[PDB]
RNA sequence: AUGGAGAGUUUGAUCCUGGCUCAGGAUGAACGCUGGCGGCGUGCCUAAUACAUGCAAGUCGAGCGAACGGACGAGAAGCUUGCUUCUCUGAUGUUAGCGGCGGACGGGUGAGUAACACGUGGAUAACCUACCUAUAAGACUGGGAUAACUUCGGGAAACCGGAGCUAAUACCGGAUAAUAUUUUGAACCGCAUGGUUCAAAAGUGAAAGACGGUCUUGCUGUCACUUAUAGAUGGAUCCGCGCUGCAUUAGCUAGUUGGUAAGGUAACGGCUUACCAAGGCAACGAUGCAUAGCCGACCUGAGAGGGUGAUCGGCCACACUGGAACUGAGACACGGUCCAGACUCCUACGGGAGGCAGCAGUAGGGAAUCUUCCGCAAUGGGCGAAAGCCUGACGGAGCAACGCCGCGUGAGUGAUGAAGGUCUUCGGAUCGUAAAACUCUGUUAUUAGGGAAGAACAUAUGUGUAAGUAACUGUGCACAUCUUGACGGUACCUAAUCAGAAAGCCACGGCUAACUACGUGCCAGCAGCCGCGGUAAUACGUAGGUGGCAAGCGUUAUCCGGAAUUAUUGGGCGUAAAGCGCGCGUAGGCGGUUUUUUAAGUCUGAUGUGAAAGCCCACGGCUCAACCGUGGAGGGUCAUUGGAAACUGGA
């Protein structure tokens, strides 16, 4: 089986129902200067049991579109 | 303008007339069956079978796609 | 459907062809699936033909169909007999 | 190591800072002057303005009824046995219509689009797919109609309506047949949802013939048909990352964000609708505004960069404007339909017709961009069993120095330095070996002969072979034979004749290679900048001479360079432009020493991929070159996976 992409980030919003927003931080090198700059993307993730809470590190895997904006699911909670 | 196009207009109309009649007959059957299942009528099974038959025949004529036919057959048959 | 055909190259009054597997609806000198060989009609009074038997046979098996000139080429290179032999043997 | 030039101009003079300007390269260029040819390319960038005319999509009689044509050849003698009719047979054929397939391709354009549109890398346990290939199982039994046609009727027309009649591989019922649908057993498995496989029932779903062979009260070949499952192909969705300016645009959003349920779609999903909650996005630039098809590439630069997105290829979007569905495997459809609008046209005023951003071509706009051509011979596509038909795709031809490359406009000898022009110290000097003269050549030109490749074929005709069959015909495969070229009597070749017909353009104060005379006199003019010209101008205009290029040479426009003048490479801020008046601090950036560990950055491999074309390198083919072909090399901030661990990060 081909593998879906997996990301690790911190939950920044738990307000929505059965949903958590996970901020994934990556570095983008400047094309000219060459310095890496911190960049963040919020990924809307499915949390069926409303298990996760703001401030917990989480592992998310890509899925089929589960909503208008939700494309990922919560694999596990790495830290709390 | 073009001769084959002028012919295509006629054949489309004839096709459309046959198609709309058959689609209406199927649509009536599914409606009638659904009401029968909901009302728990004594004719539930007979009406459901008529619906499935007409739906199945519609799929072969390519009036509806097979996936819709399967959806409709399934929803009726789950109900009965 | 899928077709093994000649795509034109070269210059005016100097044709060169690549033997390619293409969808029929594709333009002659446009999108292709794979190139299997080349054919040069005007070269040294003898058609110069390069063809990959492994590729040609794979495509012929999967239902690709030659144009008439390509069939002549695959006959000249012996691929069409090989196709028949295997297919009869099957 | 293959690659890197500077100059003028601020001053009385100077060094520095600093802008301005120039020498280079490039173009779908245009304009001015001029103009021999060939090869290979390129040629509406503006009005997605409006479009006269022809053409750009058909095909199939081996699906079907019918009609025409009526051979071969049936009867009487007009006494005309060469002409005659219906009382026949009626062959090869052909066509309007029905039906199938195609018309969703190919071709055009870049308006819209700042978006998963595109590029690159992944995912679909959320998909769909005519034709083609393969395998398996089938193709049973009936029926009712309708074009064409005939007749009647209504219309100016376009084109409708009624009655009667008639086929199909047209249409429809029933039978039989699913891995499809429901339900119940299991077994194994992944990445939530879930996938897979095997059993037991239930409801429900097909089809078709045509043309041939034969041993013909029945088998069979080819093609067509149906269902199921694969392959191939094409399409769809999602996502990571990359991909544009403006904050004198800071807030934005209410199907909006999520959930639940239902409907809907190939399919996941606020996709939609009710219901519930208040979410979602934004200084890591939301929202708005402006502009724009994107890419492979292309131009420039030593490079890093900067600029651009013609031709060709890929992807996307559009088809008078706007909306919509129908048919279909596929369209919400350039040369289909319906409606609305604008425009154009016809009319009997009731109502009709139309869409060049297909190829030519026309008008208009513009600085500016081609022939109303030839052929399906080649390659490719649609239809057909096939011959074949259709094909403005395409192959060719035409026009244009528009570009690139190649070759010409002569060559040898030639002092006797002629004549003449120009200058002059009046000695001469220069044009000038230039000319003439003499000799020679024929690229080219002209004339006359010869004369390619591009052609593979398909088909048909034999022979063999393979599968299948009782056998045959066919079918696949192999080998022979005939026949097919728009260009075109073109390219090329040969012979004869002739230096005869074939050079222009800009510049010459400096940058910057090349100076004098005369005219003119801050005028007329020149000019990229410094400037030049007011009476002895190498700067104006002309002449002689010279220089640089050459079928071109100049000018203008635009981009990169020089410009280290946005400086990562590669600059600065005491007085030249530039340190916030100064604190307190938030985000962010950055951070002392050792050990252990990890491996995100870093380093080193492997695998997949980054189309083709192009660039580069090599080789080969064109008389050379341009050009063409082939093979490498290169191109990611790429993904996946294996190592190393100093440094950065994490613990
Ligand atoms: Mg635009
Ligand atoms: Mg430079
Ligand atoms: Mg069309
Ligand atoms: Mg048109
Ligand atoms: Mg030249
Ligand atoms: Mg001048
Ligand atoms: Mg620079
Ligand atoms: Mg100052
Ligand atoms: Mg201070
Ligand atoms: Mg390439």
């Amino acid at each position: 089986r081909n593998d879906r992409k997996v990301y690790v980030g911190k939950v920044v919003s738990d307000k929505m129902d059965k949903t958590i927003t996970v901020l994934v931080e990556t570095y983008k090198t400047h094309k000219l200067y060459g310095k890496r700059v911190k960049y963040s993307k919020k990924y809307k993730t499915h949390d069926e049991n409303n298990s996760a809470k703001l401030g917990d590190i989480v592992k998310i895997q890509e899925t089929r579109p589960l909503s208008a904006t939700k494309r990922f699911r919560l694999v596990e909670i790495v830290e709390e | 303008n073009i001769k084959s196009a002028i012919k295509r207009v006629k054949t489309t109309e004839k096709a459309e007339a046959r198609n709309i009649s058959q689609k209406s007959a199927m649509r009536t059957a599914v409606k009638n069956a659904k009401t029968a299942v909901s009302n728990n009528a004594d004719n539930k099974n007979e009406l459901v079978s008529l619906a499935v038959k007409l739906v199945d025949k519609a799929a072969q004529s390519n009036l509806i796609h097979s996936n819709k036919a399967d959806r409709i057959k399934s929803q009726l048959m789950t109900a009965n | 459907a899928v077709k093994i055909r000649l795509t034109r190259l070269g210059s005016k009054r100097n044709p060169f062809y690549r033997i390619v597997v293409a969808d029929a609806r594709s333009p002659r000198d446009g999108r292709i699936i794979e190139q299997i060989g080349t054919y040069n009609p005007t070269s040294a009074n003898a058609p110069e033909i390069k063809v990959d038997e492994a590729l040609a046979l794979k495509w012929l098996n999967d239902g690709a169909k030659p144009t008439d000139t390509v069939h002549n080429i695959l006959s000249k290179e012996g691929i069409m007999k090989k196709f028949d032999e295997q297919k009869k043997a099957k």
